[PDB]
Formats: C-alpha cells, sequence, structure tokens
RNA sequence: CCUUCUCAAACAUUCUGUUUGGUAGUGAGUGAUACUCUUUGGAGUUAACUUGAAAUUGCUGGCCUUUAGGCGAACAAUGUUCUUAAA
C-alpha cells in the first residue's frame, strides 16, 4: 500500500486553482501575440467501470469502506472477469487525497508516463503475488464467525 | 520437513552480507550469512543464503519477506528442504591485474616472432588464399 | 485549521496559496484609544523602549525568531539616531544592570535602560509567549511615535540604511538622516574630536558623544578589508598606555559620564 | 475482448476543445480589461505594500 | 611503412575469399561476414594500466558513415544518429536548426537526448538497452561524456558504435550551433572511432567490404596505419575479414627492445592541512 | 459569416507550408493539431482564399 | 525496528560518498606532488553564489583569507566516512547548527573539498563577527571548585584577562580584533572561543512551520550545489545574510 | 525507498579553429575468428547475440600495511558517528 501510493501520487490531477492558472497563462500569451497528452489518475465510479469493461485500466484501486457497500461489490468480480488488475485499498478518504476530493470510491491508472512504465508493471506483479494469488482461496469463504471470550469459553471448550 | 536455511533472491544493489545479517538478525539469531558474488570482480549476484539458529525463525522470516517490493525488486525468500547445507560462497573482491612477465631474453623473444610470421604466412596457403612476403 | 487541512492532504500549492491570501490584525486603533494624544505615547514610551532594548540584545531561539529581533534592533537604532541627531540626551547613568539614558522628548523626560552587549543566558523559567505580545504592541507604538517625531522635525522617515557603513559597526551611525542648542548639554564637546579605543564600548559612547556635539573616530572601525588628524581626546581603558603622543588629552570613559 | 464495439471518438486523440473555448473566453475577458493578466498583477503587488 | 601493393593484394584476396560459392533473412554469421578489420598489436598495453572508455578518432580520407547510411536503406535496421547534450543546452538547439545546417551535407541527426532522459525514461535496463541498441553513431557533449558510463550502463561500452564520442559544442565558454555542426560533420565524414584496450591487441573496424571500393579501403588503411605508427609503439599489423585468417601487413621487431622531527617531520599535504586547524599537535609519527 | 483571426493565421501557415496539397496538410502533426479531414481543410482554405485572393 | 530499505539506502549513498571522497583525495594527491599530467584540472576554483542568482567562477589565490564555516546537515541516508569525520572532528564541527572561524590557506583548501556537502562556507564581515561574538560567546571555564566542563557565556572581561591576559588580550573586543585581523594570537583566542551555537532557520513542525520548511528546502537546491566531482569548486556564499537568518 | 564526475587548459582570430588531459560498467548466459605474455598453472586483449533490475551455492589469485584498506593513491588509505528528515 505504501508503494502503490507513491506511484499514484505522481499522477495526481490538477486542482482547480492550478488548472485555472495554467489556462490563464495561455490566454494571456494569446491575447498579446503542439502538446502531449496529459496523464492523471482516473476516478469516478461510472468512469472507472466503463474503463474496466473496455479493458483500458492498467490498475484499479477499490476502497473497502463504501457505506452503500453494494456500490463496489461487483467491482472485484468485474475486474477479475475482464482481466484487469485490481487491489482493495484500505481507506476511501485516502483515495480522495490523490483525486483532490474528500472521498473517492475508486481510482484507476489508464496511461502512465514512459519513465514510470516499469514501476507500474512491477507494482502490478507485486499485487498479483501479494493480493490475488494469496487470497484467491479464502476470498470465497464466509467471514465474520469470530467468537467472543464469554462464548468461546462455553462453546469451544464444552 | 524443513531446514533453518532461507534462500533470498532478487536482492537490490547494496544489499550484501553485512546488510543481510543486520536486517535478518531481528528475526532471530543467525549462524551463517553468505552472498553470491562474481569471482573476477566483487559484485553481488543478487542472491544469497542464510541460516537461523532456530528453525521456526526461518519460517517467520520467510512468510513476511517472500513478496517484499524493495528498491523495485520482488524479494524471493524460501526455506530449503531438510538438510541442504550452504557452502562454497566465497566473498570475492575485485581482482587487480599484475604486470609480470618478459622472462625470456629479448633475443629469443625477437627470434620467435620471425618464425611466427613465417608460420602464419604458410598457414593461409592451405586455406585457398595466395599471399606473398 | 484550513492550512492544516491543506498540508494534511499532501497538496502544497494550495497551502502556499492559502498563506499568500491572509491578512493579520493591526493595533492602530488600540494605540489611538490608549493614547488619545502624543504626550500619552511619550509617557508610555519609557517601558516600551525598555522592552525593545531588551529584545534588541538577545539571541534568536525556537520561540523568538531572528526577524523579530532584527525589527526590534532596527527600531532601537532609529530611536537612537533621532535622539543623537536632535541632541536631546539630558542624563546618563552607568549601572551594573546596564546604561540608563534620560532624554527630553517634547518636554517630557524619557528614561530607558540599554543592557551591555554581552551574550545572554536565557532561563527556561520565563514565558516568552507573553513578552512576544508585549513586544508586538510596543513595536507598533514606536513605529507611530518615530514617524511622528521624524516628520515633526522635517526629517525623512523611515531613514535610509547605509549598507556600506552597516557592515562595519551597524549602529545608529548606519542610518543617515536627510531632510524634507536650548540646553548646555547639547553644546558640550562641540569643538572636540574623540578617538574611541577598542577597550571602551563604542555603542554606548559614540551615542553619548554625538548627542552632545562631538565627533568619534572609533579604533574598532578599522578591522574590515583618517590617520588621526584632528583628534583632541582619547578614551582609554588599558591599565597602562603605550604611545602617549603629545597634544592629546587621555581620559577614562567616566569623564564623559 | 471488450463488451461493446462502440467506435473511439475523435476527441480522445486531439487536444481538448472545452479548454480551447475556455481559454478563448479568458482571452476575450483579458482584451476587455475585465481580467488583469498575471504579469500586470505581479506588477501591482510590488508597488503599494510599503 | 606498408607498401601499397601489399595492402591492395590483401584486400583483393580477402574479397575473393569472402565469396567462395532455406532462409528468409540472413543470420548473424552471414550478415557480417564481409566486415573488414585491422588488427594492430604493440608491446605492452595500449592505454597503460587504466581502463579508457574514450574513443580515439583516426582521420580517414573517405567518409565511413556515408556508405553505411546509403547501404542501410535495404537493411532491416536503419542507420540512426543520437546526440547527447547537456541539460542547459537542450533548449538552445532544435531539430529544425540541425536540419537547416546538416541536410545540405547529407547528415541527419535522428534523435537528440539530454542527460536527464538517461535517468528518467531510459532508467530501466530493458528500456535502456532497447533504446541504445538502435543507434550506430552516438555523439555526446564534451562536458557530459565523463558522467555517461553510469547513465548508459556497461552494455553500451561493449561495442564501438554504442559507445559515445566526445565532441566540442562550446565556443568561448558558450553554446554555439556552428561548433556543434562543424564537429558533427567532422566526425561524420572525416574520422573513424577506435577503442583503446588495456591489452596488446587492438581492432579497427574499417566497415563492410561492400561499402567502399578496394582502393578506397587501401587508401584508408595506409593512413590509419601511419597514424597508429606515429602515435604508439605498435609492432605488428594484420588485415582480415571476420572469421578469416589474418593477413600480415606490418612487422617490426625493433620495438621488442623496450620490454626488459619536533615540529616539522616531513608530513603529508593532507596532514599539512590537518596541522593548520588543530592546536594539540599529536600526529602518530614514529 | 467571416472567419476568425486565429483560424486565418492557421490557414495562412497551412497554405504557406503545403500550398494546395491537402493530403500533406492532413498528415501534418504540427499544423493540423486537431486532426481534420481533407474535406474540411479544403473547404476552410477555399473560404480563406476567396476572402483574400 | 529497522526496515530493509533504510539499510539499503544507507549503503548505496555511503558507497557513492566514499567514491567521491576517494576521487577528491587522489586528485589532491596528484596536484600536491606536481604530477599534473593526466588529471582533469589543476586549478583551484572557487564558486561564489549570490542572490536572480548569479555565480562567479574564480581562481583561488594563495592569499590567506578568513572563513566562517557553518555545520549544516549533510546528505540524507549517508553515514559520514572516516576522512570527512576526521576533518570535521579536528574542526570541532560535529554538532549541526554550529559555526567556526578558520583561516583559509593553500593547505586548508583541499580539506574544504572533502567536507563540502556537510558545511557551508564564506567570508564574514566585521559586523557579522562582532554580532556573533557579542551574542553567542562560550568558554569552557571551571565551576565553583571542582566541576570543570561547564560551558558558560562570556559575560565579563575578567575571565578573558585571567585566561588570555598574558598574550595581551584583556577584553572581548581584543578577541574580536585578533579574529577580524588574523594576528599572532589568532589561534589562542580561536580555540578559546569554542564553536558557536547557532539557531536553525526553521524550528517546528506545525503547519506554518512545516510549509516554512518546505519553502526553505526548496531554496536549498539552488544555493548549496555539489557536483560530486573531483574538480568541484569550493562553494562560497554570502555569510552576512545567512548569519542574519541564524542570529 | 538514497539518485549518478554536466569539464579544464595552451596556441591563433577564419562570429570560431587546432592540440592535449578528463569516462571503472546489474547479473547471468551463448559465440567464433585471431594477438601478446607465460612461472605452461592462465593473465591481458579481439566479432557478434539473448534478457522483467531476470538469479539455487565456481573453494581459497598474488604482493604491501595492519588490527578491513592500496595495486585507478604508498612513509598512502578504512561509514554504521549529522538527528527539528522530530513526535
Amino acid at each position: 500500500a505504501a508503494e502503490t501510493f507513491k506511484l499514484f501520487n505522481k499522477y495526481r490531477p490538477e486542482t482547480a486553482a492550478e488548472k485555472k492558472e495554467r489556462l490563464t497563462k495561455e490566454a494571456a500569451a494569446v491575447a498579446e501575440g503542439a502538446s502531449p497528452k496529459p496523464y492523471a489518475v482516473k476516478y469516478g465510479l461510472n468512469h472507472v467501470v466503463a474503463l474496466i469493461e473496455n479493458k483500458k485500466a492498467k490498475l484499479v484501486l477499490i476502497a473497502n469502506d463504501v457505506d452503500p457497500i453494494e456500490l463496489v461489490v461487483f467491482l472485484p468480480a468485474l475486474c477479475k472477469k475482464m482481466g484487469v488488475p485490481y487491489a482493495i485499498v484500505k481507506g476511501k478518504a485516502r483515495l480522495g487525497t490523490l483525486v483532490n476530493q474528500k472521498t473517492s470510491a475508486v481510482a484507476a491508472l489508464t496511461e502512465v508516463r514512459a519513465e514510470d512504465e516499469a514501476a507500474l508493471a512491477k507494482l502490478v506483479s507485486t499485487i498479483d503475488a501479494n493480493f490475488a494469488d494469496k487470497y484467491d482461496e479464502v476470498k470465497k469463504h464466509w467471514g465474520g464467525g469470530i467468537l467472543g471470550n464469554k462464548a468461546q469459553a462455553k462453546m469451544d471448550k464444552r | 520437513e524443513y531446514s533453518g536455511i532461507i534462500y533470498v533472491s532478487r536482492l537490490p544493489h547494496g544489499f550484501h552480507e553485512k546488510e543481510l545479517s543486520k536486517y535478518f538478525a531481528q528475526f532471530g539469531d543467525l549462524k551463517e550469512v553468505r552472498l553470491a558474488r562474481n569471482k573476477k570482480t566483487g559484485n553481488s549476484r543478487h542472491y544469497g543464503f542464510l541460516e537461523f539458529v532456530n528453525k521456526e525463525d526461518a519460517m517467520i522470516a520467510q512468510e513476511s519477506m517472500n513478496n517484499y517490493l524493495l528498491m523495485g525488486h520482488l524479494l524471493q525468500v524460501r526455506v530449503l528442504p531438510k538438510g541442504a547445507k550452504i557452502e562454497k560462497l566465497y566473498k570475492y573482491k575485485k581482482r587487480v591485474l599484475v604486470e609480470k612477465g618478459i622472462t625470456k631474453p629479448v633475443k629469443q623473444l625477437k627470434d620467435n616472432m620471425k618464425q611466427k610470421h613465417e608460420e602464419r604466412i604458410k598457414k593461409l596457403a592451405k586455406s585457398g588464399i595466395e599471399f606473398k612476403w | 485549521r484550513k492550512l492544516t487541512r491543506a498540508l494534511g492532504r499532501g497538496e502544497v500549492s494550495s497551502a502556499k496559496r492559502l498563506e499568500e491570501n491572509r491578512d493579520s490584525y493591526t493595533l492602530d486603533h488600540i494605540i489611538k484609544e490608549r493614547y488619545p494624544s502624543f504626550p500619552d505615547a511619550i509617557r508610555d514610551i519609557d517601558d516600551a523602549l525598555n522592552m525593545l532594548f531588551l529584545f534588541s540584545n538577545l539571541p534568536s531561539t525556537n520561540q523568538v525568531s531572528s526577524k523579530i529581533i532584527n525589527d526590534a534592533q532596527k527600531i532601537c537604532n532609529q530611536w537612537l539616531a533621532y535622539v543623537a541627531k536632535e541632541r536631546l540626551v539630558r542624563k546618563v547613568f552607568v549601572s551594573i544592570k546596564g546604561v540608563y539614558y534620560q532624554a527630553n522628548i517634547k518636554g517630557e523626560e524619557v528614561r530607558w535602560l540599554v543592557p551591555f552587549k554581552f551574550p545572554e543566558n536565557i532561563p527556561s523559567d520565563v514565558d516568552f509567549r507573553i513578552m512576544l505580545t508585549f513586544l508586538e504592541f510596543y513595536s507598533t507604538l514606536l513605529h507611530f511615535v518615530l514617524y511622528k517625531l521624524y516628520t515633526d522635525s522635517g526629517l525623512i522617515y523611515p531613514p535610509k540604511l547605509d549598507l556600506k557603513k552597516d557592515k562595519i559597526i551597524s549602529g545608529l551611525s548606519s542610518y543617515i538622516l536627510e531632510s524634507r542648542y536650548d540646553s548646555p548639554v547639547a553644546s558640550l564637546f562641540s569643538a572636540f574630536v574623540f578617538y574611541v579605543s577598542r577597550e571602551v564600548p563604542i555603542d554606548i559612547l559614540e551615542f553619548l558623544i554625538l548627542s552632545c556635539g562631538g565627533n568619534v573616530i572609533s579604533e574598532a572601525a578599522m578591522d574590515q578589508i583618517i590617520d588621526m588628524s584632528k583628534v583632541t581626546h582619547q578614551i582609554v581603558d588599558r591599565p597602562v598606555l603605550k604611545n602617549k603622543v603629545a597634544g592629546r588629552t587621555y581620559i577614562q570613559p567616566q569623564w564623559i559620564f | 475482448m471488450p463488451l461493446t464495439a462502440v467506435p473511439e471518438p475523435k476527441r480522445r486523440f486531439v487536444p481538448s476543445k472545452n479548454e480551447a473555448k475556455r481559454v478563448m473566453k479568458i482571452v476575450r475577458a483579458i482584451r476587455e480589461g475585465r481580467i488583469i493578466p498575471p504579469k500586470k498583477l505581479k506588477e501591482m503587488k510590488e508597488k503599494e505594500k510599503i | 611503412a606498408i607498401p601499397r601493393e601489399r595492402v591492395i593484394k590483401a584486400v583483393n584476396e580477402l574479397i575473393k575469399f569472402t565469396s567462395k560459392p532455406k532462409n528468409l533473412l540472413e543470420d548473424d554469421e552471414e550478415e557480417l561476414k564481409k566486415d573488414l578489420q585491422l588488427i594492430v598489436v604493440n608491446n605492452k598495453s595500449f592505454t597503460g594500466t587504466s581502463k579508457s572508455f574514450k574513443l580515439k578518432l583516426l582521420n580517414v580520407k573517405h567518409s565511413f558513415y556515408k556508405p553505411w547510411k546509403e547501404a542501410s536503406a535495404t537493411a532491416v535496421k536503419d542507420f540512426k544518429v543520437l546526440l547527447i547534450l547537456k541539460d542547459s543546452d537542450i533548449k538552445k538547439v532544435s531539430e529544425d536548426d540541425l536540419f537547416d545546417q546538416l541536410d545540405s551535407e547529407g547528415i541527419k541527426v535522428d534523435e537528440i537526448i539530454c542527460g536527464k532522459d538517461l535517468k528518467t525514461v531510459y532508467k530501466a535496463y530493458e528500456a535502456r538497452n532497447a533504446f541504445i541498441s538502435q543507434f550506430s553513431l552516438i555523439l555526446a557533449d564534451d562536458s557530459i561524456v565523463t558522467s555517461l558510463p553510469k547513465l548508459m550502463g556497461g552494455k553500451a561500452y561493449n561495442k564501438v558504435e554504442t559507445t559515445p564520442i566526445s565532441i566540442r559544442t562550446h565556443a568561448n565558454k558558450e553554446f554555439s550551433l556552428t561548433t556543434l555542426t562543424n564537429n558533427i560533420k567532422k566526425v561524420y565524414m572525416n574520422q573513424l572511432p577506435v577503442k583503446l584496450p588495456r591489452g596488446t591487441t587492438l581492432n579497427v573496424h574499417l566497415g563492410n567490404l561492400e561499402w567502399l571500393r578496394p582502393e578506397e579501403f587501401v587508401d584508408n588503411v595506409e593512413l590509419i596505419s601511419e597514424q597508429l605508427i606515429k602515435a604508439y609503439q605498435i609492432r605488428s599489423i594484420f588485415i582480415k575479414t571476420n572469421r578469416s585468417p589474418v593477413l600480415p601487413l606490418y612487422y617490426n621487431q625493433d620495438v621488442l627492445d623496450e620490454l626488459e622531527d619536533g615540529v616539522q617531520v616531513h608530513l603529508s599535504t593532507f596532514n599539512k592541512g590537518l596541522m593548520e586547524i588543530a592546536n594539540p599537535s599529536e600526529l602518530g609519527s614514529i | 459569416r467571416s472567419q476568425s483571426e486565429r483560424e486565418e493565421e492557421w490557414l495562412e501557415k497551412l497554405y504557406k507550408k503545403h500550398g494546395d496539397d491537402y493530403k500533406k496538410m492532413f498528415f501534418d502533426k504540427k499544423l493540423n493539431i486537431y486532426q481534420q479531414s481533407e474535406g474540411d481543410l479544403k473547404r476552410r482554405l477555399l473560404r480563406w482564399k476567396k476572402r483574400n485572393g | 525496528f529497522v526496515r530493509a530499505e533504510s539499510i539499503v539506502a544507507k549503503t548505496l549513498a555511503t558507497s557513492r560518498e566514499k567514491e567521491r571522497i576517494k576521487r577528491v583525495s587522489i586528485l589532491e594527491d596528484k596536484k600536491a606532488k606536481n604530477e599534473t599530467q593526466h588529471i582533469a584540472s589543476g586549478k583551484d576554483f572557487i564558486l561564489k553564489i549570490t542572490e536572480g542568482l548569479i555565480r562567479e567562477k574564480t581562481t583561488y589565490d594563495g592569499k590567506p583569507a578568513l572563513l566562517f564555516i557553518v555545520r549544516v546537515r549533510g546528505p540524507l541516508a549517508v553515514n559520514i566516512p572516516n576522512k570527512a569525520f576526521k576533518i570535521l572532528s579536528l574542526l570541532r564541527l560535529v554538532e549541526t547548527n554550529t559555526g567556526v572561524f578558520v583561516k583559509l590557506t593553500k593547505n586548508v583548501y583541499p580539506l574544504l573539498k572533502v567536507i563540502a556537502p556537510y558545511v557551508v562556507i564564506g567570508k564574514p564581515s566585521l559586523s557579522s563577527i562582532r554580532s556573533l561574538i557579542q551574542k553567542r560567546g562560550r568558554i569552557i571555564y571551571k565551576g565553583e571548585n571542582e566541576a570543570e566542563p561547564h560551558e558558560i557565556v562570556l559575560n565579563d572581561n575578567n575571565i578573558v584577562e585571567e585566561q588570555l591576559g598574558d598574550h595581551g588580550i584583556i577584553c572581548v573586543e581584543d578577541i574580536i580584533h585578533e579574529i577580524a585581523t588574523m594576528g599572532e594570537s589568532f589561534s589562542v583566542c580561536n580555540f578559546f572561543l569554542q564553536p558557536f551555537k547557532l539557531n536553525r532557520e526553521v524550528s517546528g513542525f506545525g503547519s506554518l512551520n512545516r510549509l516554512r520548511k518546505i519553502k526553505q528546502r526548496e531554496a536549498e537546491s539552488r544555493t548549496r550545489q555539489f557536483s560530486n566531482a573531483a574538480t568541484a569548486p569550493v562553494i562560497e556564499v554570502d555569510i552576512d545574510s545567512l548569519l542574519a537568518k541564524l542570529n
């Protein structure tokens, strides 16, 4: 998680003030007398879902604390079915920091600068080894059967 | 069953015997830490072995660092089967060259060059090339 | 709170933008209602000057910053330069705590204490959180009082800092007073040129000599990268002197005092 | 292969058009004196605060 | 030095030998079978006991990269040129300027990179190798070359065409396009690079046998050998195509003759600086 | 319906660099920033020429 | 707990710094023996940085000068090697935010190229020297009867007369004279004053102080530049303004 | 979870030219043609090719100074030491 947010923090979208300043500089240049495509993290639930089913997202971070949890329950399954790497990241307020929003349910990386192409591939492999291949058998098991002390003392022992 | 020896692979630059020992001594007492290096020049081969005094310490050291993303590398730590000693991993250093020789006298050394030239000239005759002098 | 939120989110450009768009309070109306007239300001200028001269001779630490001390020192130097220019010093008293100067500002007697220029030992007991507020009030009080005093006398305010003369001694003489007596003390030392030696503190002696009508050729001022032509006196503090050239009068500092 | 065969729009390959319109709106506002250019603003904050 | 007739006959014999007599594309053995090489050996190492990553530029009468680029039209790999420049001089020159002052002579600079590009976008080993291995001539700024071995790696310096050539781009301590263009032309059509090893054997790549005429090759050999004779103590010179027996050209035995207290304690200069900053003089001398 | 100043400058540059070759103005990455078909380029350039001469 | 990345970073950075020091030392050894045949450059360059920030690249004379060296925090993730630590130890510069007066000569110059990343150097003015001595003056003086190692402030000239009176120094202002102009007794008073305790530029971790730290570090990439090369010039800056910040 | 030697001279005016010096690499693995020396043990060189920053253990090279350093530096030389990059 600490290595994932080092790559995702280098493609943070411009804030309103920075974008306004950049546009006003161009406007002031024009008023007196050929650029490459930008790169940023993709967010928004519908936008990221549309990206996933078009096979454009290279890595999708899904928050684990969406209050209407049904907004993201289909997302790991859609990512696995469509062959898109995904990771469940702890904290929806932390995904919004790299988005300049208070919260963000999801985040995604579609295109990356050529300097960070190797880092994204290594991160995808790391998540595949640490997250996908590690939890793919226990992911499909019912959870939450934790027993309290006053209950485990009288059931497990007896 | 298992041994107390863990094999670590995909090590970054600058993570050598001393660094490996210093990091892995926090998981328990160590008995041997060796790193693979090139013989001709002392340079990490990016893998090594190290043995714990406690066999059950190697399992914990393997479960927590088997997929560690460090310096852009995915560390590969795995415990070896029963037995499987570690040996023959010397700590080589960069080999400087020594300029020694010219034991033969200059007369014989100069006379051998002429006969080498003649034999070289005669050699190419049998290879479908005509060359004079 | 908003700046803390800005930094905590990892967005530094917005934090800089927030700090650019901020305005602090001003104590102008408070000073006006505390002192409806200039004489009341001259009445409280005593303790105002005491606090400022304490902060002027003080090392910068975690709580009190370098800029605060620099502002206090600038105010103190401006005040000393004005008092020396107008020749208003009436009494002086050298004590074990510092030097007390009493001047005649607009018909009022103003007495302030200047500590000796020695390293200070800051006690952890004291609360600089209160002294900083007191200094913040006193600095504005002096800003207004100094503007009024300079403009009533026809001088230009704020005085221009002579960066060349500031690099050698950095005192009251560093400020040049452009434009646009009634007491015998202001006439003393008129036809005198003093050669201030190294031993005697130049800061508390050049001010006293200039405020009477004298001229100072400090010996400590020739250490950077004259030849004593018109000197008539020399202030020494060595146990034994070396040259003893004829013509000059050799004195100890207390004579001036 | 993806779910649908919708063609790729042409706006994903060429520079932004909404930003072009916004920049031209700012240009029109600058020419009318409603927006002071950043250089002139930087000039005005180095002349009064004394 | 070497009589012209011997070199002419050697080149003719190599041409005859190289072509004595299913596959779509020629393999490595067939592709570079006709490459010509001049072996020069002296007594003792060429560059002393220190490794030298700099290329010696030997003057040639006929251009070496012109037939290369001309014959690269019908080859799978194009002849590209890389120009490595300083960080501050990367904006003073554009592709249009080099196009204006280089197309009139036939030279095309394919890529212009900075030293900052070698540590951000070509940092990864695979990307760096893929980028570097597509160039046949790498011209590096004179100031930046000395820090290149770390930024370009060691695989770049295992070949002669992938190792940078140091060219001057500064006139009167400022960047001038005229100096850069003149040096580019000079290297392109007046010189040939060669690595100086710390052994006795040195190899000069004279180019493919199909590029220049046999007389154009003998005229370059006669000059390169003369320069190497003047510059070093070389004892023998051979000529060969690749995977061919060496043909002797030069032979010189006459070189083998060169193979057989109190305060002041005379302390070193570092200790001389140490003694000036510490009063308790307590050096551990004797 | 008259053209704008910036459009006229863009068509100026296109005509001065390529002339009446619409296929090259279509494939030019520096002047055809918004990749526009040959028909649109021809129509706008014809309007510009008609207005100017 | 010590994470692996810290250890790897320390090893890599210290290995780079050690190679830098070895290169500088070999170059200075070659220049000292007048063996300047296969060296990059034989000239002792000095770079003067002044603030809109201009650079002067001038050849150093043999003339002695007066420098005030301030001990700043060195490169991150670097353990100080033996050479640099030895030089800083004889200079009594191990505590950060600490300054010392040194006399630059032909032999001091090679030392400044070894400890360059750990210090900031420049020539102070008379006002800076006077304010520095009169605001931060320390001495190791005996306590009541037994405790020697108290480090006390220079409050009176009686202690200076007791200690340095034989050499003719009877007051602090005579130490200022022997330091501003390098005299016969420069060393005696220089090793009597002991290193100065300066004030760090930004001290705090609140939001205002954290952004002050960000702005201060952002300007450090343009003022204290180190080329990591053997022929690197000794960087000299405006010490008067820095001491205005640090006093 | 650090970030890489980004140049110096000497001569001469053809908006610049000539000469000299400065460059130590990720590892593993294919692969010839040839050269020099040899203590005949291999030491230094010579085309070309493959690759996620890839990995499963090559007995111990030699000389010098020691209590790890130099051979790219010899009356020469060695990080776990800075701590407001704090909590």
